[PDB]
RNA sequence: GAAAUUGUUGAAAGGGAAGGGCAUUUGAUCAGA
RNA sequence: AGAACUGGCGAUGCGGGAUGAACCGAACGUAGAGUUAAGGUGCCGGAAUACACGCUCAUCAGACACCACAAAAGGUGUUAG
RNA sequence: GCCCUGAAAAUGGAUGGCGCUCAAGCGUGUUACCUAUACUCUACCGUCAGGGUUGAUAUGAUGCCCUGACGAGUAGGCAGGCGUGGAGGUCAGUGACGAAGCCUAGACCGUAAGGUCGGGUCGAACGGCCUCUAGUGCAGAUCUUGGUGGUAGUAGCAAAUA
RNA sequence: UUUGCUCCACACAAUAUAGAUGGAUACGAAUAAGGCGUCCUUGUGGCGUCGCUGAACCAUAGCAGGCUAGCAACGGUGCACUUGGCGGAAAGGCCUUGGGUGCUUGCUGGCGAAUUGCAAUGUCAUUUUGCGUGGGGAUAAAUCAUUUGUAUACGACUUAGA
């Protein structure tokens, strides 16, 4: 939807006379804004359990800051999409320095790839992977080879002007 | 920022450059383009042959010299683009397309005068490597172009003459160095630097 | 635009000055008017209102 | 001199010309409503002629008055010249197109003894 | 609908318009390509 | 000097306009070195001339103007917005202006 | 002694109609102070 | 062709959908300034040849709802699963 | 997923056009920007509503003034006005020193119906206001009568021997 | 030709301006490569260096740029002459020789500026035309009418005629 943060979303399933203090589940929610995030939070809830967000109540909402947001990370996404004609489960692997960042690139790629929108879209689990010869991808794999260089053949640099007087170079 | 701004078309993505030129046309700019005949048009020569052949097609059933006319050379297909571009049927269009020359090679006028580029329109800056593409040139002869040979020779002409020009040129620029890397240690030169020259 | 909840421009549909032209009964009037005005009567007002009123709505005591 | 008052506002100074006025000669320029069910002009389509509406109503403030800043009065002699005696500042005599030479001479006369302005001071002067 | 029975259409569409020439003399449009080892001749003539 | 200029070059590009219908009490005015509307902030305020010519010679001069001011940015790309004592006569789409610099606040 | 319609004179414009609206340039013309 | 509810057109201009009675936006006294809607910002055309991640090369490429159409079945094309 | 095959119609033609290929295409995300008779603020017009003010030099309490909101429109209703022929009253109104009429890319007033003025022409009447009255307002009706065009110096004025 | 035509110079009148306001400042080719400098064993060579935009380069001080006095150096630049060469794609321009003249802000002095009143484009460009004053230059045709029939509805065509 946006830029997405993370946030810890947790619920109550309103207390009655008989059930007193129910079961305070808990969610991580990929969302732009905490209103996203709540909506999605009782969107889950309720494909999970009986309850609504009239019968409920969100206890808590908190943004879940990267722990270690300046180092690069592998990750596994699960995710669950709907096609044009069926529903499927896919595995990918993102590198990234975020799991927000991650999730944005999954965003953008399954939109890229499969046409699936937001709202077609169930992020099952991300996770760091945490050895390498686990990553299982090749467009992830490629990456983490020893002492990985590569040029950028072909620059082209962007004029501040209409016209040029130098015929320019895409030298890099 | 010129009086005349003359674009060396070669290698300009015929439909990117002809946006730049209308833009300028109607801004009030007078655009020289040379070298029309050494454009560029993405895609593969024979997508934009069977384009051409589309164009062709076209024409007035009851009177042909009455249908849109297709001009062969690539000059006029440039104009062409550009005059798309141009609201033409008005007389503001008609002054902005006025202040427009298009040519095949460099004629006189021009061949002693700078030529620029429009880099948001330049083949090796926009098309992807690898990319296919074709040139003006050949799509005019193949659709009847009759002067491909003698723009080519005209051409080499001038530009054998011109690079007898820029060996002059580079060799007065040579002592012009020398004499500028002379006296560069002056009391003025480190003045000059000092204030940034 | 707004959605309007009632007519507009819409007249009181209650009658401000008699229809007649006499001039004895707008002198009446102007004076009751005034009475209205500076007294704070509901008799006053109520006297000015059935001065305007036309005959029907008079009938003879 | 006149009253002294706000800038005279003209919100639409241009005629409002009857439509088709300008293509047939029957139809007169005189501001006639178009009432056809199909009128252009009367369903107000982008383009077509302003119709006169109490919008384009001017400042009562600045309404009737000539550029000079006085309301015109029009006079037939003397005596009707001499009813703006005390209003010189506000009304400005203008002589009715009837009145002969001779007349006009002495409505002039008396005018400019009692600084009324006249608007029309030239009309059937002595050439 | 079709023709009904198939025929050539009458007369050349290459050669129109039927105008008048411009001229009494009919232009050579075209001359002999040049072959530049041969002597120097006229490539046409003038008759009556 | 070769150069006395004291104003900055511009050029009228049109009136304010939607796709179809166009605004003459509003000009567009495409001021050289200015790129942005950062920059064009610059020149926010300051009295444009249009300098033209006539036949007719009108007290003591056949160069007439027409006054204006620059009042707005437009768009991203440096255009102004301006507004003339009389609106410019959009024949002059792609003439030259002067933008001078006063008033001035440097 | 109107209009349609017309002659002359003068002014102006005119790349497959003309006419119209908003705005200003130019020419002509003019009131107010 | 015929019903239900609502909203519209008819009776309605205006901005957008090139164009269009009905769609989108918004309804209208005369003006000024500001901001927006829907829709757009290469050029026509006011407004970024903006930024970002991918995908696509079509010897009939594709390019915004109403809407001006395309299907079953296929392709070591290429992409991701 | 995108692309391709499947994919054939008649005048030449339509992502609106040009044109566009790490797009100016497709999916998605972020900003900036453009502009409606819409929204905000201000003025002015009118309408409606609520009020103030007969205490004087006060002749316009149908007046003057304050405050707020509102303004689409066919068929249609109502209101306030404009204009015409004639009538009662009045201005002891205009006029042969020029009434009425007519012409006038000349001026002024009114949102408008219209009104007023100047200039020309002209020759015997006519107007403002308060009221009365109607055979009272034209773009149309294959309208009526009369007049006049373009067509157009055109079709044509060629049977009966000359 | 009741002194006609053309070119140049000057002056004066008009005429307008799709829009000057320091300079349109010239290799070619490639871009998964080049530019420049330099060296040699002259190449698809070695070495060095540059780019990362013209944000450059050149020009640029002086009553819109006056009048003068010097220093330094034989530079820069304008003008009209002049030597020769190159340029046909639309050449109409590019380069070059020599002397003459003016300026020189490369440096150092002396004088002037005001009152356009606190701004007003505050007039400096070039486009055509006309006229007058001088100088230079040249001394026809076409059409109608007649005529031909290689032509032809009429125009048109094609012929002939001192
Ligand atoms: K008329
Ligand atoms: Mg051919
Ligand atoms: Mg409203
Ligand atoms: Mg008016
Ligand atoms: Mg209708
Ligand atoms: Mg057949
Ligand atoms: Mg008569
Ligand atoms: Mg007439
Ligand atoms: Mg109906
Ligand atoms: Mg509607
Ligand atoms: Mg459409
Ligand atoms: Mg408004
Ligand atoms: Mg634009
Ligand atoms: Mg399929
Ligand atoms: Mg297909
Ligand atoms: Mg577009
Ligand atoms: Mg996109
Ligand atoms: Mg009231
Ligand atoms: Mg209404
Ligand atoms: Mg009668
Ligand atoms: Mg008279
Ligand atoms: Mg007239
Ligand atoms: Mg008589
Ligand atoms: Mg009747
Ligand atoms: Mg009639
Ligand atoms: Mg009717
Ligand atoms: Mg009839
Ligand atoms: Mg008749
Ligand atoms: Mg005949
Ligand atoms: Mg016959
Ligand atoms: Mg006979």
């Amino acid at each position: 939807m946006a830029h997405f943060k993370e946030y810890q979303v947790i619920g109550r399933r309103l207390p009655t006379e008989s059930v007193p203090e129910p079961k305070l589940f808990r969610m991580r929610i990929f969302a732009s804004n905490e209103v996203i995030a709540k909506s999605r939070y009782w969107y889950f809830l309720q494909k999970l359990h009986k309850v609504k967000k009239a019968s409920g109540e969100i206890v808590s909402i908190n943004q879940i800051n990267e722990a270690h947001p300046t180092k690069v990370k592998n990750f596994g996404v699960w995710v669950r999409y709907d096609s044009r004609s069926g529903t499927h489960n896919m595995y990918k692997e993102i590198r990234d320095v975020s799991r927000v960042a991650a999730v944005e690139t999954l965003y953008q790629d399954m939109a890229a790839r499969h046409r699936a929108r937001f709202r077609s879209i169930h992020i099952l689990k991300v996770a760091e992977i945490e050895k390498t010869a686990d990553v299982k991808r090749q467009y992830v794999k490629q990456f983490l080879t020893k002492d990985l260089k590569f040029p950028l053949p072909h620059r082209v640099q962007k004029s501040t002007k209409t016209f040029s007087y130098k015929r320019p170079s895409t030298f890099y | 920022v010129e009086p005349v701004v003359v674009i060396d078309g070669k290698g300009h993505l015929v439909g990117r450059l002809a946006s730049v030129v209308a833009k300028q046309l109607l801004n009030g700019q007078k655009i020289v383009v040379v070298r029309a005949e050494e454009l560029n048009i993405s895609g593969e020569f024979f997508r934009n042959k069977l384009k051409y052949h589309d164009f062709l097609r076209k024409a007035t059933a009851f009177n042909k010299t009455r249908g849109p006319f297709h001009f062969r050379a690539p000059s006029r297909i440039f104009y062409k683009a550009l005059r798309g571009m141009v609201s033409h049927k008005t007389a503001r269009g008609k002054a902005a397309l006025e202040r427009l020359k298009v040519f095949e090679g460099i004629p006189p006028p021009y061949d002693k005068k700078k030529r620029v580029v429009v880099p948001q329109a330049l083949r090796v800056l926009r098309l992807k490597p690898g990319r296919k593409y074709t040139t003006l040139g050949k799509l005019s002869t193949s659709v009847g172009w009759k002067y491909e040979d003698v723009v080519a020779k005209l051409e080499a002409k001038r530009k054998v003459s011109s690079a007898e020009y820029y060996a002059k040129k580079r060799a007065f620029t040579k002592k012009v160095a020398s004499a500028n890397a002379t006296a560069a240690e002056s009391d003025v030169a480190k003045q000059l630097a000092a204030l940034g020259y | 635009g707004i959605d309007h909840t009632s007519k507009q421009h819409k007249r009181s549909g209650h009658r401000t000055a008699p229809k007649s032209d006499n001039v004895y009964l707008k002198l009446l009037v102007k004076l009751y008017t005034f009475l209205a005005r500076r007294t704070d009567a509901p008799f006053n007002k109520v006297v000015l209102k059935a001065l305007f009123l036309s005959k029907i709505n008079r009938p003879p005591v | 001199a006149s009253l002294p008052h706000p800038k005279i506002v003209k919100k639409h100074t241009k005629k409002f010309k009857r439509h088709h006025s300008d293509r047939y000669h029957r139809v007169a320029e005189n501001w006639r409503k178009q009432k056809g069910i199909d009128s252009v002009v009367r369903r107000r389509f982008r383009g077509n002629i302003s119709q006169p509406k109490i919008g384009y109503g001017s400042n009562k403030k600045t309404k009737f008055l000539s550029p000079s800043g006085h309301k015109t009065f029009l006079v037939a002699n003397v005596k009707d010249l001499e009813t703006l005696t005390m209003h010189t500042k506000t009304y400005a005599a203008e002589i009715a197109h009837n009145i002969s030479a001779k007349n006009r001479v002495v409505i002039l006369a008396r005018a400019k003894a009692l600084g009324i302005k006249v608007t029309n001071p030239k009309g059937r002067l002595a050439l | 609908s079709h023709r009904k029975y198939e025929a050539p259409r009458h007369g050349h569409l290459g050669f129109l318009p039927r105008k008048r020439a411009a001229s009494i003399r009919a232009r050579v449009k075209a001359f002999p390509k040049d072959d530049r080892s041969k002597p120097v001749a006229l490539t046409s003539f003038l008759g009556y | 000097a070769e150069s006395h200029r004291l104003y900055v070059k511009g050029k009228h590009l049109s009136y304010q306009r939607s796709k179809r219908v166009n605004n003459p009490n509003v000009s567009l005015i495409k001021i050289e070195g200015v790129a942005t509307p950062q920059d064009a902030q610059f020149y926010l305020g300051k009295r444009i001339a249009y300098v033209y010519r006539a036949s007719k010679e009108v007290r003591g001069s056949k160069i007439r103007v027409m006054w204006g001011k620059v009042t707005r940015t437009h768009g991203n790309s440096g255009v102004v917005r301006a507004t003339f004592r009389n609106n410019l006569p959009a024949k002059t789409f792609g003439a030259s202006v002067r933008i001078f610099l006063y008033p001035s606040n440097i």
